[PDB]
């Protein structure tokens, strides 16, 4: 299988 | 709880050092190494059962490095404070005159997640046969990190865990000879 | 170097109870080392941990593609990856390699310390337990703890003090769940 990645949010500017 | 992964990221200034890894209930998985935008993977043989698109991490790097620009202008430029490691040598297995063992250095509890570390044999730095993890996340937030040596003991030899941290006003020396 | 440093750190977590039955997933924010907002499935939108992540909170709380993606981790993310890893991680045992040995308390005394050491296993939970002649000892136990090797083994030494007559027997029992039926090792003086 293959492992997923979480994202991380963006911050706002 | 019976088991914890984390997805655990970093990103330093003015260092441009940036990392990211995957923990199950304490040990790593792998890591992504930003530079040759590979997976590596703790044990190879994980290897052989799983796969990681390396290009995911290095999105969320970016975005990691993105927000910190944001939050260190937030908190009007509050650095952080040191917290230096403390430092621990061991055998991973009971010595043995002339029987293959390796030495483990045990570096904790410090942040930020940079660190020099080297391996002094009668005094002389050794790198023959050396390996090294990762910096690896803890609870209270602040590093880990493990550094090893593979070695033939005896009588004749010393040995030295020498680590240099902004925390520390010089370095910390921790020893190990054969009892 | 003196320069200030800035850290920026992000914990995605995935918490499991009694397999994939009930999970919880907490994305994680983190300035140097304080947590300054996080997502909690439990709650199913982001809260400032501190005022510094407000926000963020704010922010992040009006994008409902991104709560989504958040409200969905525990599936996508969480029991996905639990999923992938379990033969590896969730499964693997590794059997503890265990030592009798004597030692000193202090330097030029006689022997009055046995050491038994276990090596080598996974997971961390173990329980090691010291026996004269067919008694268990339960004063004078002293041990490193659980120590962590870095490379998915753990070992503790359990140190037993005492002072050795001839003809007692000693024994260091190690109980773990790579383990069927507890793992005895025996010192003769
Ligand atoms: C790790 O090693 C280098 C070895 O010198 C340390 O020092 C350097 O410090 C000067 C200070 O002006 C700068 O040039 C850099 O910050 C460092 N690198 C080089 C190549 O000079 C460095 O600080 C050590 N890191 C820690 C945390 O002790
Ligand atoms: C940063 O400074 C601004 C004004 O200069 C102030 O309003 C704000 O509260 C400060 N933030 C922190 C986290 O100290
Ligand atoms: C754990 O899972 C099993 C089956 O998935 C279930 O029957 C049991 O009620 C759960 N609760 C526990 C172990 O407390």
């Amino acid at each position: 299988g293959v492992y997923a990645t979480r994202s991380s949010a963006v911050r706002l500017r | 709880e019976e088991h914890v992964i984390i997805q655990a990221e970093f990103y330093l200034n003015p260092d441009q050092s940036g990392e990211f890894m995957f923990d199950f209930d304490g040990d790593e998985i792998f890591h992504v190494d930003m530079a040759k935008k590979e997976t590596v993977w703790r044990l190879e043989e994980f290897g052989r059962f799983a796969s990681f698109e390396a290009q995911g991490a290095l999105a969320n790097i970016a975005v990691d490095k993105a927000n910190l620009e944001i939050m260190t202008k937030r908190s009007n430029y509050t650095p952080i404070t040191n917290v230096p490691p403390e430092v621990t040598v061991l055998t991973n297995s009971p010595v043995e005159l002339r029987e293959p063992n390796v030495l483990i250095c045990f570096i904790d509890k410090f942040t930020p997640p940079v660190v020099n570390v080297t391996w002094l044999r009668n005094g002389k730095p050794v790198t023959t046969g050396v390996s090294e993890t990762v910096f690896l996340p803890r609870e209270d937030h602040l590093f880990r990190k493990f550094h090893y040596l593979p070695f033939l003991p005896s009588t004749e030899d010393v040995y030295d865990c020498r680590v240099e941290h902004w925390g520390l006003d010089e370095p910390l020396l921790k020893h190990w000879e054969f009892d | 170097d003196t320069r200030p440093r800035f850290l920026e750190q992000v914990k995605h977590e995935c918490h499991f109870f009694n397999g994939t039955e009930r999970v919880r997933f907490l994305d994680r924010y983190f300035y140097h080392q304080e947590e300054y907002v996080r997502f909690d499935s439990d709650v199913g939108e982001y809260r400032a941990v501190t005022e510094l992540g407000r926000p963020d909170a704010e922010y992040w709380n009006s994008q409902k593609d991104l709560l989504e993606q958040k409200r969905a981790a525990v599936d996508t993310y969480c029991r996905h990856n639990y999923g992938v890893g379990e033969s590896f991680t969730v499964q693997r045992r590794v059997y503890p390699e265990v030592t009798v040995y004597p030692a000193k308390t202090q330097p030029l005394q006689h022997h009055n310390l046995l050491v038994c050491s276990v090596n080598g296993f996974y997971p961390g939970s173990i329980e090691v337990r010291w026996f004269r002649n067919g008694q268990e000892e339960k004063t004078g136990v002293v041990s490193t703890g659980l120590i962590q090797n870095g490379d998915w083994t753990f070992q503790t030494l359990v140190m037993l003090e005492t002072v050795p007559r001839s003809g007692e027997v000693y024994t260091c029992q190690v109980e773990h769940p790579s383990l069927t039926s507890p793992l005895t090792v025996e010192w003769r003086a």
